[PDB]
């Protein structure tokens, strides 16, 4: 389980739109920017 | 079959855990 | 002196994943409040199309509608006698944390989003066990509120119960006669005889086994996964103005949470107008209602933030500071008052009067020596 633990974090970081499961919210309750948005979408770097 | 006479386990995908069928 | 503990409405689960819930029992209460492990009362929907243009009315037999005992209905004897059941059969213990009914993890679930109303619960820890179920005397002052409800309420309820029986049958399609179909319309309504699913379910470290009442199933049971065609139904006012959008959202909510619960893949709702006239009959999947609601063309943007993964963070944490707090052998209320809605609040049972009666209430004597004989062979 703390294993999974580690897995979930680790998802989280890398990938923000996780089908079935929640996203990791800032403190703010805002998601966490994770490095798969960064180059998709309007706020991704590949549109500008 | 696979090519071992081994029965295949069906792996489905619970949460983010992957579990075997035999 | 008593301990008091407030969690905070904030709270949210952070990995409230759920393992795909399995029926590992079923039961259905007759009228006389017993139960049996049989599907005696599970039903089977049908429904077709051209039924709804029949414009039929759903407070046909109104006057001589029946109610069961409250406190009757609430107690959990279904799911100890269940328990008790796999228990002997399997000879070893479960390692069950939560025991619970489908409605409570409801309210529990859809409390931040629908707090118009208001509740108290006691919770027995027995054997490493948390059981659950409604409080008595609170129960008690709800039915005394009851009784001033109009006959306008009154008729909405049992326009419900006659759509739920108007759209199920007592057998299979294939195996239902005629007479059984047509005399729906005559047929009495009440609520004690139901039928329920005995299921386990699994959220983070946390195994809860939940008694969910199933309205029907699609077609047939399925004896591998029971839970992939169970389905319900419900009753709705119709939709002509952006707040006729806002309530029947509100309401889908609470419903989705329902069926989320126990697993139910698909939902059903019968529209009807101010005259309790059947209107539309509409369909929708339990796991597309999330999306479906945050892509309305009409208010693409209502907020920032989804409800219903907040809903389910919430329903985590719930459950996981229910297993934390509560220790062995303790009883403990939770009453959310709507005045505050701030927090909740957990208090502890110091009396011992109402302690063993809300024990007994919970835990009948003979499910008591029933564990006890398994503590000695333990």
């Amino acid at each position: 389980e703390v294993e999974q633990l580690l897995q979930f974090h680790v998802a989280t970081y890398m990938d923000n739109d996780i089908a079935g499961q929640p996203q990791a919210l800032q403190k703010s309750g805002r998601p966490v920017k994770a490095i798969r948005a960064r180059l998709k979408g309007k706020e991704g770097r590949l549109r500008g | 079959v696979c090519e071992c006479g081994n029965t295949q386990p069906v792996v489905r995908k619970d949460g983010m855990k992957l579990w075997g069928t035999w | 002196m008593s301990k008091e503990k407030i969690l905070p409405l904030a709270a949210r689960s952070k990995k409230a994943m759920l393992r795909q819930p399995k029926q590992v029992a079923y039961f259905s209460r007759d009228l006389n409040y017993k139960t049996h492990p049989d599907r005696s009362n599970l039903s089977y929907y049908y429904l077709p199309d051209g039924d709804i243009d029949n414009s039929i009315d759903l407070s046909v037999g109104s006057k001589h509608f029946l109610l069961g005992d409250s406190v009757e209905l609430s107690k959990l004897d279904p799911i100890l006698l269940a328990l008790k059941e796999i228990e002997k059969e399997s000879g070893a213990k479960t390692k069950d944390r939560i025991i619970t009914w489908r409605g409570i993890m409801r309210k529990l679930l859809t409390l931040p989003y629908d707090s118009e109303e208001d509740f108290v619960l006691d919770v027995v820890s027995f054997d490493g066990q948390l059981f659950i179920q409604f409080n008595v005397p609170y129960l008690k002052s709800k039915d005394v509120q009851k009784q001033g409800d109009t006959e306008f309420h009154k008729k909405l309820q049992f326009s419900g119960y006659k759509f739920e029986k108007m759209a199920t049958l007592p057998k299979p399609w294939p195996e239902c006669t005629r007479k059984e179909i047509d005399s729906r319309a005559k047929s009495k309504c009440n609520n004690i005889e139901q039928y329920g699913a005995i299921v386990r379910t699994g959220i983070s470290r946390i195994k809860i086994l939940i008694g969910g009442a199933v309205a029907c199933t699609a077609d047939y049971y399925d004896e591998n996964d029971p839970l992939s065609r169970y389905i319900e139904l419900k009753t709705t006012r119709t939709i002509n103005q952006y707040k006729d959008m806002i309530a029947f959202e509100k309401k889908l909510f609470r419903t989705w949470a329902q069926c989320f619960l126990l697993g139910i893949p698909k939902i059903i709702y019968g529209f009807r107008d101010d005259n309790c006239i059947l209107r539309t009959v509409e369909e929708f999947s339990t796991n597309d209602i999330p999306l479906m609601v945050k892509n309305n063309p009409l208010n693409e943007q209502p907020k920032k933030e989804n409800c219903y993964m907040s809903s389910i963070n919430f329903y985590g944490a719930v459950v996981e500071w229910l297993n934390e707090s509560v220790k062995d052998d303790q009883v403990w209320k939770l009453s959310y008052a709507k005045r505050n809605r701030q927090y909740l609040v957990l208090k502890e049972v110091t009396d011992e009067n109402e302690k063993q009666q809300i024990v007994d209430s919970a835990i009948p004597a003979w499910f008591k020596e029933w564990r006890s004989e398994l503590r000695n062979s333990e």
